[PDB]
């Protein structure tokens, strides 16, 4: 008898993060 | 080859590869599942009798289609490149100290990086997302409120 089938189945941050860094000083 | 050899043949395929299918060995459960309805395909040709046979071979088919698993990912790779343009033009406005537009733009990058991250399952993406918008955040409070 035939079964059946079962239930079952970018950029870059861190030259901004670089650029962000340098602005806190 | 008659339909009864056939059937059969497409009984020990299906329950093979519905095993397969269990072990989450997907690529040779595809296989198997091609064989049963190729079984069934040619025992209906040869005049099979069983009552179901349609509906089982579009079974298995549909079942190869589900397992052989777009444009979201184009989606966000343009999020993206907005937010980074955004947080270019505040980076600009920021350098020329026109503090008022540099604020507008970091903030305007903060929501569209938060929105984005609401898209995705993809927990790598959502903390990128949100140590950018931390960032701009951080630096428009540093316009606007100097200490």
């Amino acid at each position: 008898v035939l079964p059946e089938l079962p239930s079952v189945p970018d950029i870059d941050f861190d030259d901004l993060s670089r650029r962000f860094e340098e602005l806190k000083k | 080859m008659d339909a009864t050899a056939l059937e059969r043949d497409a009984v020990q395929f299906a329950r093979l590869a519905v095993q397969r299918d269990h072990e989450g060995r997907y690529s040779e459960a595809v296989f198997y599942y091609k064989e049963a309805a190729q079984a069934l395909i040619y025992a209906e040709m040869a005049g099979s009798s069983l009552e179901n046979i349609q509906e089982k071979i579009t079974e298995y088919l549909e079942r190869v289609q589900a397992l052989h698993s777009d444009p979201l990912k184009s989606k966000h790779q343009l999020d993206l490149e907005r937010a980074h343009f955004l947080v270019t033009q505040a980076f600009d406005e920021d350098e020329k100290e026109n503090v008022e537009d540099a604020i507008e733009l970091y903030t305007e990058a903060v929501d569209l990086c938060l929105k984005t991250s609401y898209e995705t399952a993809d927990k790598v993406l959502q903390n990128k997302l949100k140590q950018l918008a931390r960032q701009a955040l951080d630096r428009a409070e540093a316009l606007s409120e100097p200490l």
